RNA sequence: UAGCUGGUUCUCCCCGAAAUGACUUUAGGGUCAGCCUCAGGCGCUGACUGGGGCCUGUAGAGCACUGAUAGGGCUAGGGGGCCCACCAGCCUACCAAACCCUGUCAAACUCCGAAGGGUCCCAGGUGGAGCCUGGGAGUGAGGGCGCGAGCGAUAACGUCCGCGUCCGAGCGCGGGAACAACCGAGACCGCCAGCUAAGGCCCCCAAGUCUGGGCUAAGUGGUAAAGGAUGUGGCGCCGCGAAGACAGCCAGGAGGUUGGCUUAGAAGCAGCCAUCCUUUAAAGAGUGCGUAAUAGCUCACUGGUCGAGUGGCGCCGCGCCGAAAAUGA
RNA sequence: AGAGCGCAAGGGUAGAAGGGGGCCUGACUGCGAGGCCUGCAAGCCGAGCAGGGGCGAAAGCCGGGCCUAGUGAACCGGUGGU
RNA sequence: UCCCCCGUGCCCAUAGCGGCGUGGAACCACCCGUUCCCAUUCCGAACACGGAAGUGAAACGCGCCAGCGCCGAUGGUACUGGGCGGGCGACCGCCUGGGAGAGUAGGUCGGUGCGGGGG
């Protein structure tokens, strides 16, 4: 559960999400990866589910590493009060993330570790994800 | 460090480019459009009087008359450092009618 | 190691890509021509020798000339390799990415404390002639709570640097547990 | 229907512009008095025979063809060819 | 009196539009434009594009602007401890400016910047083009579908603008089984004339049970998923293996060790910390089972017996399940 | 050029518009080719003409302020001048 | 006629920076004296007047590590006026015309118009 804060304005619009992802997709950080795979919004509730998931399982391990960052204003609107007036509010902190977007990197454990992990966690996001490994993403700045 | 485009008031309508320095007086009838000047004279690159103050003057006017066979107006007093102190070459008599 | 090549002329990348190929833009100084490649060997021989080693690509004009890759621009999408791009052999003052290999097993490991390596790839200098391989550092004496870097690393004579260098290499991190789940509240 | 107290919003505003920007473009032959451009700020210094009005307009002082000219840290400049 | 309603009638032809903007004690009333049409008066000008000149800040991209930044790192200061009142020596599992580098988010941010679009001058362009006049008008909720922003919940056949257009005015014709706008085509009338578009040849219904090589086994096709599988073909990676694999058999499958430790006890085996070697062909500080914890079945290991293949991974297609409603299919 | 520029935002500007001061008072009378916009009304800029000022020595600058809200057609009456 | 320094306009950061060399007779920075000019919310630091003393350092033009800076193609994607097709959705793919930034090699401490001081 983290975000900016109130930054210059709080309510902005909708999306359609063709594909470009806009980048972002290696390795860098640490080691083992897991790459987010649809044109979707990352959930918080998903978000710190996965965190579940691996400290979770895999306790007392080593050192996971975050690129990513979950912001968005689910303009929510009261209920039976009959549509029209106004927006809404910032609830839904979601963040944008489309196919090939990657995301979540493991290092300081053991292959299987890394594994079963990003099973489980791939089992919880609102769509799904794909794995890999370390060497054709050197040099990406 | 008088650029302020001084040189804009300058970029009136009509230009003569000078300078002042040490012991010597550049004096010089400058057109425009494309930068191209027209008439000269100095202070001491002259083998003029050897005194600033009267100098200063008379050359101004002596460049004048010269600028007189070859045909001018009116222009612009340009320069940078100045404070303005006449000169009474002050290039008014010196054709210009300056001031 | 040794691979293939081919003079490219006037074709359009997806062809030669979605056939089975890779096309490419080789230079150096004085050159900016086009060539390309063949795939399924370009893939597995980049796992081996790859920005690590130099490559040395064999063209049927003749010249079996020993170049260096870089640029390789993705697809982004369903992606993989997709336009390799060649700076040539010299023995000028040349830049590159050298590999590394940490080698040991430190204080702030074995504890349960983990690594955090920044680099494995990094930005030197040397004359092609020479052959640094692949540096293997020091991991013997570390702790948590501590980075090493710089200027601390292990010469093969001659190969100059080429950052600033207080550039971090690495430092050890205190790993994970469920008590951060006692932050959670 | 369970319809309970809802919030009134304010974000019901704009402006209203008028056809902000180059009226006349180059390669027109003008006459006089002809407004060419509007603007904000400086963005299109007058050059020659171009002139000024306190809303930043450039209009045609002279008879005949607009024209442009750039450079580095002066700016964006603009003139007319002038016809005797 | 009625900004509102029911009726308004014979015929041929040439036309052909509105549903948008300013406004209204105005929103279903109406004045101006807007296009129609008519009659007099002018001539490449209209859409469109090659050329060339000039304006944009959008897709996308970008961290150098305005802001957000994940992380490590290092570094300022302090909070602060010990510290001294002659003043400062000093510290920092802390709070941590900056910056760094690993990395990134932006309808109201922009170092960059598209396809372009708009339009200007020369040239093309005789067309229910273009200009002027005035005469008379109707029309001022449009709507389908696409594609693009929005309140909407990536809900409605809610939806206000944008471009685009069909219907409206073409519920005229051919398809879509039947369905104004999903596709084909401007119908002046006759035609027992052939071409032909959409889609079609098993049929009603017009057209090949055509010719050919694979794929599917559910009726997939008749229309569902997250996810799950010794359903099948084809590509490809790695080893065991004729020194003989795999698989079934005899045989050990050990000892310090009951590892440490905790623990009522914890013996490979509840568990946490955890890597030694030894009789070797071969036994793992032990894979699951088992006991109250031992004991015990075990398998990995290894030799043979034995005879020709075998097991695992990555990949591209089709089928499978995930699949339960109210008249009778 | 992130200060600032009167209040909000955008633009933009130190080649000023900002900041210090001397003299003044074009915060001019009667016209204005010309056009942007634009149904209409409206808003707007404007070099140059005759009058006749202020400063700068002059070349020249000023027909209110760096700009975009501070503004309201008509009917009716007060006011002085002519 | 091949030619040395400066008033000075244009090219848009290769022109800017630390530094590295630089000249001085002439040019210039100055130097010098506040008598002349007029000037400073204070100070002759801003500007004039006058020179014998006298500097080449601080200053400019000019020659350089090219670290920073800016210039930066070649090839490919990202999308897309235009056209033709598949979706539980969200999306996509082929043609036509396009072509970024980024990655990259790479490039420069200045290019130049007039007028006057000259080996």
């Amino acid at each position: 559960m983290l975000m900016p804060r109130r930054m210059k304005y709080r309510k902005q619009q909708r999306g359609r999400l063709k594909g470009a992802t806009k980048g972002g997709d290696y390795v860098a950080f640490g080691d083992y990866g897991l790459v987010a795979l649809e044109p979707a919004w990352i959930t918080a509730q998903q978000i710190e589910a996965a965190r579940v998931a691996m400290v979770r399982h895999f306790r007392r391990g080593g050192k996971i590493f975050i690129r990513i960052f979950p912001d968005k204003p689910y303009t929510k609107k009261p209920l039976e009060v009959r549509m029209g007036k106004g927006k809404g509010n910032v609830e839904g902190y979601v963040a944008v993330v489309k196919p090939g977007r990657v995301m979540f990197e493991v290092a300081g454990v053991t292959e299987e570790q890394a594994m079963e992990a990003l099973r489980i966690a791939g089992h919880k996001l609102p769509i799904k994800t794909k794995i890999v490994r370390r060497d054709a993403y050197d040099e990406a700045q | 460090k008088f650029r302020v485009r001084n040189r804009i008031k300058r970029t009136g309508r009509l230009r003569l480019s000078v300078f002042r320095s040490l012991k010597h007086i550049y004096a010089q009838i400058i057109d425009d459009e494309k930068g191209v000047t027209l008439v000269s004279a100095s202070s001491l690159a002259l083998k003029l009087k050897g005194n600033k103050t009267e100098v200063a003057r008379q050359v101004g006017r002596a460049l004048a008359e010269k600028a007189l066979a070859l045909g001018i107006k009116q222009v612009a007093f340009d320069r940078g450092p100045y404070k303005y102190h006449g000169r009474v070459k002050a290039l008014a008599e010196g054709a210009r009618e300056g001031g | 190691y040794r691979l293939k090549a081919y003079y490219r002329e006037g074709e359009k990348p997806s062809a030669l890509r979605r056939a089975g190929k890779l096309p490419g833009v080789m230079y150096n100084r004085h050159l900016n021509r086009k060539v390309y490649v063949d795939l399924v060997e370009f893939d597995k021989v980049f796992r081996q020798a790859s920005i690590h080693h130099v490559i040395v690509l064999e063209l049927p004009d003749g010249q079996s000339l020993p170049t260096l890759v870089r640029q390789v621009n993705l697809d982004k999408r369903r992606r993989r390799p997709e336009h390799v791009d060649f700076f040539v052999l010299s023995d000028e003052p040349v830049e590159m990415y050298v590999p590394l290999r940490f080698v040991g097993t430190p204080a702030g490991v074995r504890a349960g404390g983990v690594l955090q390596e920044i680099h494995r790839d990094i930005l030197v200098k040397v004359s092609p002639r020479n052959i640094p391989e692949f540096i293997e550092v020091d991991v013997s004496g570390l702790e948590i709570g501590d980075s090493l870097h710089a200027s601390d690393l292990k010469l093969p004579p001659g190969v100059e640097l080429a950052v600033s260098p207080e550039e971090t290499i690495a430092a050890v991190v205190p790993p994970e547990d469920v008590e951060k789940l006692a932050e959670e509240a | 229907a369970h319809k309970k107290g809802l919030g009134s919003t304010r974000n019901g505003r704009d402006s209203q512009a008028k056809r902000l920007g180059v009226k006349r473009y180059e390669g027109q032959v003008v006459r006089a008095g002809n407004i060419l451009v509007r603007q904000r700020g400086t963005r299109f210094k007058p050059g020659k025979n171009v002139g000024m009005g306190r809303d930043f307009t450039l209009f045609a002082l002279v008879d005949g063809v607009v024209e442009f000219q750039d450079r580095g840290r002066l700016g964006r400049y603009v003139h007319v060819r002038p016809l005797a």
